[PDB]
């Protein structure tokens, strides 16, 4: 239905805003990675986690 | 792909397929989906080729 | 609607499938994750554009793992057994001073890292300081069929003028050019060792060359033509030797 | 949403100065002498031949019926002259080598006493190298000293 | 007008003008034709000369060389 | 580290300890050319390398179409037309700090808000 | 006349290609159409003739392959080399 | 018996274009005081650039173990290069890219 | 792919001859201390020399490449960061029209 | 871990600090060699403070190095215990000095009883690679998990 399509569009849009925010915080060097991984690994885990969360 | 800018970490350019199979897919998404399909076929082929030797 | 594009042999429609191979005359660098003393390899498959089909390939090896000191550079040469350092080859190419060698390898005086890693090669290049002693060194190292030294120094020089880098050209006097190209390959090897450039990708489709009927029939007709000439000359020598018509 | 296959009907229904002259030296002097070039490789800026002192000397240092391969002309004439020259006194040493690539187009504009110039085509070009500055060597002594 | 931007469908026409010129299997025809045109003369001319060296006791020689090749 | 070469010999100047006057010197072992020392430093390893991140910066970097475009102003000339790119030093632990390159004064100002 | 140019995989490293002409070149929605990218990039040096040309001969027979998964396009591309038909008239 | 004649003679080395060089295989140079040209005979005038101002360690000799007669000419004074109705020369340069084989 | 073709190879001699007419300095005359910002020119992997003006030269080779003088099968790349300009006219490359 | 010391983060930090391999190269930002003939007096104007404190026949050549304070934190270390480790490594042949934790610049200097530079450079390799500050061998990246 229409409203469901709009809820999916907003669900993906919120995840896109999250990936953009984590992207800006990563480009500004304001996010410290956890123990065991580097900045790029934690960033990719956050982006992939947000995208899979929005898809689910 | 040579259709995006350099040093782009946006999720859309990194492989996220926000479209669905009902409305079709874009070329830059169909290419990555083809990569995933070929990877699936190769992985299944290797898993079978080793599964036979393990079975023997 | 017959598209054509195939051959007919013995009533059978034969098709020559397009073959795929790698390109040549391009400097490549790779890493070695094995416990081998070589850390990076600078391979370059040199061959002419037309004729002979050369297979000789030059290799510039970097010894010593990361962390350990005394990381010298030694490049192999065709027909020469053991590997020869790059600076000694520079002495054999006519360049005796070392400041000119560092001027050909590294093109930036402000950078101290590459010049710093050049030091051991400048030490072994201090051990052998003469061009004549370098030509006699490569003459005594590889190819022992010369026996005489006076013919092995000129023979080694002819190796450096002909077999060394078949591309560009094979004439005498092009040692300065090949010195600049060699310093360029060393600059790419050490520049890849400083983690400033990634390992050269071989899966790039632009670095791959396809072969249709043209190249295949060029190799085939080339070898068959060589055999034809050799056989014709064999008949000539038989004719003049056996004294007949 | 359908393939438009009626395009045939649509297309069918739609359609202060100083001037000084130049001269060419007669070819007799060109037949007498061949002009070569000099380039030094010692980094020192000056190095004239007057400071090279005297006496300056530049001198060049049974089978049956079988098969031969072949070879051409100019390459053979350049291959037979494999003896490089040297300039010394009686001490400084300069040994030159061929340049080959720097042949191409090189015209000499020799300046005489008058403002005019004399143009001479360059035959070859050589790179002279100052040899034996330090004065040392060894051969087998270096081959055994490099084995440590 | 004549200086107006093209559309997406119009591009198909271009593709037509491509396949009318090349064809679906033009690479084999162009490569083979270039082989027959230039590669034959290049292979024949790159190593045609062979000489026999004859000795007598006065020296003697013989030579055979291949020129322009002919195809039927 | 930033060593000199000999005169005429052009060989590298190995360090020589002067025990008479007790001072550093620079020698050439091929010849007898020994010059004084203007610094006691000889060798610097520098393990953690941070240089090379801004490598390959040319005068014609503003005419690259593959490079992106941003609207952030320069702290010097205040020009919002610039081209940004990350570090050129390729390594695993290399941060993703952007490098802003103004298209007017050719200044390289980064976007790091923690350390500048 | 300088209106179309060949590009290999080496020159492709130094060019910026656009997909649709009348969708990415000019500067600025029904929910049934697919979502596309933006036109923030200005330095477009080249443009794709048509994306459907990236497929081979066997995949070209597929109707609406975008709405179908890739391994089915591969299986159909494999079954298209053995179906019954008329190869020639002679 | 090698003898240096003078070496005091000053010679200028010139890198000419191929058609005029092969033609030389006479004009009048006009020295404009830091820009100098050349008025050939009817025909073009040519600006010659001061390629290398300081040009030491370079000389010129002639020739009349096997010692031969060696004579010294003069020192090299300036490194130069001739620079270039230019549309006809540009068309000839475009025209040289049309060589074919039978 | 439906519009992909294979190159056939041309002749690099007219290009090398055409480069030296616009001031392409030969390789043997190169000094990195007198011309550090010179762009290296590569023809089929062979380093023939450098040039101190790759902008106007590249524009000239591109304009003459689009007019039909140079064979369109020749692919020329200008790597800025690497400071190189590769020229590929060898047979075997796969290209596509755009 | 033990049932008695369960659900404790500090104890697990002590165990991790007791088994995780650490080396001197881990903490090292850079090193540099100096010619300083007089054993006691130092030409370097900064280190004079150290000279004033850590003092109150030997090699004229100086080996010096600087450590990352962040490395001294993430991997808990003391300039003292480090100097202890080196002193009990090479024993008495190599004299040792190290800067204080209070110093905003962490400094370590060492000397010995042909050229001295080559000897120092050998000792540099031994220092970076062959010294393990703490932890048992072949243990890395200990991860806390609940
Ligand atoms: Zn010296
Ligand atoms: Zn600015």
């Amino acid at each position: 239905d229409g409203p469901t399509m709009r809820e999916i569009t907003e669900t993906i849009a919120e995840a896109k805003k999250k990936v953009l925010d984590v992207t800006k915080e990563a480009q500004a060097n304001l996010l410290t990675a956890k123990h065991g991984m580097t900045l790029r690994e934690s960033f990719e885990d956050n982006v992939v986690r947000f995208l899979n969360e929005a898809r689910d | 792909l040579p259709h995006f800018s350099k040093d782009d970490y946006s999720p859309e350019s990194k492989g996220f397929v926000e479209n669905s199979y009902l409305r079709g897919l874009t070329p830059q998404e169909f290419f990555f989906h083809a990569m995933g399909g070929r990877e699936g076929l190769i992985d299944t082929a290797v898993k079978t080729a080793e599964t036979g030797y393990i079975q023997r | 609607f017959d598209m054509g594009g195939y051959f007919i042999i013995n009533g059978s429609e034969k098709v020559l499938i397009a073959q795929e191979r790698s390109a040549g005359n391009i400097v490549q660098v790779f890493k070695k994750a094995a416990p081998s003393p070589i850390s990076h390899v600078a391979e370059i498959r040199s061959a002419l554009e037309k004729g002979s089909r050369f297979i000789s390939t030059l290799q510039v090896k970097l010894y010593g793992r990361e962390g350990s000191s005394a990381r010298t550079i030694k490049a192999t040469l065709p027909y020469i057994k053991q590997d020869i350092p790059i600076v000694i080859i520079f002495r054999a190419l006519g360049i005796i001073p070392d400041g000119e060698i560092l001027e050909h390898i590294c093109y930036d005086v402000n950078d101290w890292q590459m010049l710093e890693m050049l030091k051991p090669c400048v030490e072994d290049g201090f051990v052998i300081q003469d061009r004549e002693t370098a030509l006699d060194f490569i003459g005594r190292r590889g190819t022992a069929l010369g026996i005489k030294k006076e013919k092995r120094i000129q023979y080694a020089k002819d190796i450096l003028q002909k077999e060394f880098l078949p591309h560009i050209t094979q004439l005498e006097g092009f040692e300065s050019r090949k010195a600049f190209f060699l310093g360029y390959m060393i600059n790419r090897l050490l520049l890849c060792a400083l983690d400033r450039k990634d390992q050269d990708d071989r899966d790039h489709f632009g670095k791959k060359r396809l072969d249709l009927a043209g190249p295949l029939l060029a190799q085939l007709f080339k070898t068959l033509f060589k055999k034809l000439t050799k056989d014709i000359f064999r008949y000539m020598q038989r004719t003049v030797e056996e004294a007949h018509d | 949403f359908i393939k438009r296959d009626r395009m045939r009907r649509n297309f069918l229904r739609m359609r202060e100065y100083n001037e000084f002259p130049l001269r060419a030296i007669p070819k007799e002097d060109l037949e007498n002498m061949r002009t070569h070039l000099l380039k030094f490789q010692s980094k020192k800026k000056i190095n004239p031949v007057t400071d090279f002192h005297l006496p300056v000397r530049l001198h060049r240092k049974r089978k049956t019926r079988q098969l031969k391969v072949l070879d051409e002309n100019a390459k053979k004439l350049r291959f037979e002259e494999f003896y490089p020259w040297v300039m010394e006194d009686f001490y400084n040493t300069w040994v030159g080598s061929y340049e080959a690539g720097n042949s191409d187009s090189y015209v000499l504009l020799s300046v005489e006493d008058d403002g005019s110039f004399t143009m001479i085509p360059a035959d070859k070009v050589y790179k002279f190298t100052a040899r034996n500055k330090y004065a040392t060597l060894t051969i087998d002594e270096a081959e055994k000293r490099m084995d440590k | 007008d004549e200086s107006a931007p093209i559309t997406a469908e119009d591009s198909w026409a271009v593709i037509s003008a491509f396949f009318r010129e090349k064809g679906l299997v033009s690479q084999q025809l162009d490569s083979f034709n270039q082989f027959v045109d230039y590669t034959l003369q290049d292979i024949i001319c790159e190593d045609s000369t062979l000489i026999l060296e004859q000795l007598a006791q006065i020296s003697r020689k013989y030579e055979i060389s291949f020129g322009k090749i002919y195809v039927t | 580290t930033t060593f000199r070469f000999c005169r005429d010999c052009n060989n590298m100047l190995y360090p020589r300890e002067d025990k008479e006057n007790n001072r550093l010197l620079f020698e050439c072992r091929t010849c007898s050319y020994v010059e004084e020392a203007g610094s006691p430093l000889v060798y610097r390893h520098e393990l953690i390398t941070n240089i090379g991140e801004t490598a390959g910066v040319v005068q014609d970097i503003g005419s690259d179409p593959t490079l992106p475009r941003s609207d952030r102003e320069c702290p010097k000339c205040h020009s919002r037309e610039n081209v940004f790119f990350q570090s050129q030093q390729r390594r695993k632990d290399t941060s993703m700090v952007l490098f802003f390159v103004c298209l007017s004064c050719s200044h390289i100002f980064t976007s790091d808000q923690k350390n500048k | 006349e300088g209106l179309v140019e060949y590009i290999d995989a080496e020159e492709e490293e130094s060019i910026l290609i656009a997909m649709q002409p009348e969708d990415l070149e000019p500067a600025e929605v029904d929910p049934a159409k697919r979502i596309r990218v933006s036109h923030h990039a200005t330095t477009f040096t080249h443009c794709e003739i048509h994306p459907s040309m990236i497929l081979g001969v066997a995949a070209s027979i597929i109707p609406f392959p975008d709405h179908n998964q890739s391994p089915r396009n591969t299986y159909q591309s494999a079954m298209g080399k053995q179906a019954m038909g008329v190869f020639l008239t002679n | 018996d090698l003898d240096l004649e003078r070496s005091n003679r000053q010679v200028w080395l010139v890198r000419l274009p191929m058609f005029l060089a092969e033609k030389w295989r006479l004009g009048k140079i006009r020295i404009n005081k830091s820009k100098i040209t050349l008025l050939l005979n009817e025909p073009h005038e040519y600006d010659l650039e001061l390629t290398k101002k300081v040009v030491e360690n370079e000389y010129v000799f002639t020739e009349q173990t096997i010692p031969k007669k060696t004579a010294i000419v003069g020192t090299v004074c300036h490194e130069c290069q001739v620079m270039p109705y230019h549309k006809i020369v540009e068309q000839r340069r475009n025209i040289v890219k049309l060589n074919n084989k039978e | 792919s439906l519009m992909s073709c294979i190159s056939v190879g041309t002749d690099p001699m007219p290009i090398i001859t055409f480069l030296s007419e616009w001031g392409m300095e030969p390789l043997e005359d190169y000094v990195p201390h007198q011309s550090p910002d010179a762009t290296r020119v590569f023809v089929n992997g062979v380093w023939h020399g450098v040039h101190r003006n790759p902008a106007r030269l590249m524009e000239t080779l591109r304009t003459l490449r689009r007019k039909g003088d140079i064979n369109p099968e020749v692919s020329m790349i200008r790597d800025i960061r690497e400071k190189e300009l590769k020229i590929f006219t060898d047979a075997g490359r796969v290209y596509r029209p755009l | 871990l033990e049932p008695g010391h369960a659900a404790d983060q500090e104890q697990a930090k002590l165990i991790r600090s007791a088994i995780e391999h650490t080396t001197l190269k881990s903490v090292t930002i850079a090193s540099e060699i100096y010619y300083d003939p007089d054993p006691r007096s130092t030409v370097i104007p900064e280190d004079e403070e150290i000279i004033q404190l850590h003092f109150s026949q030997q090699s004229p050549w100086l080996l010096r190095l600087e450590l990352d304070r962040a490395a001294m934190n993430d991997k808990d270390l003391t300039m003292g215990q480090v100097g202890e480790r080196i002193k009990q490594t090479f024993k008495n042949d190599l004299f040792v000095i190290w800067s204080e934790d209070n110093d905003e610049k962490l400094i370590i200097r060492c000397r010995v009883v042909a050229e001295e530079d080559h000897m120092l450079k050998k000792i540099e390799n031994t220092m970076l690679e062959n010294i393990t500050l703490r932890g048992v061998e072949n243990i890395e990246r200990v991860v806390m998990m609940k």
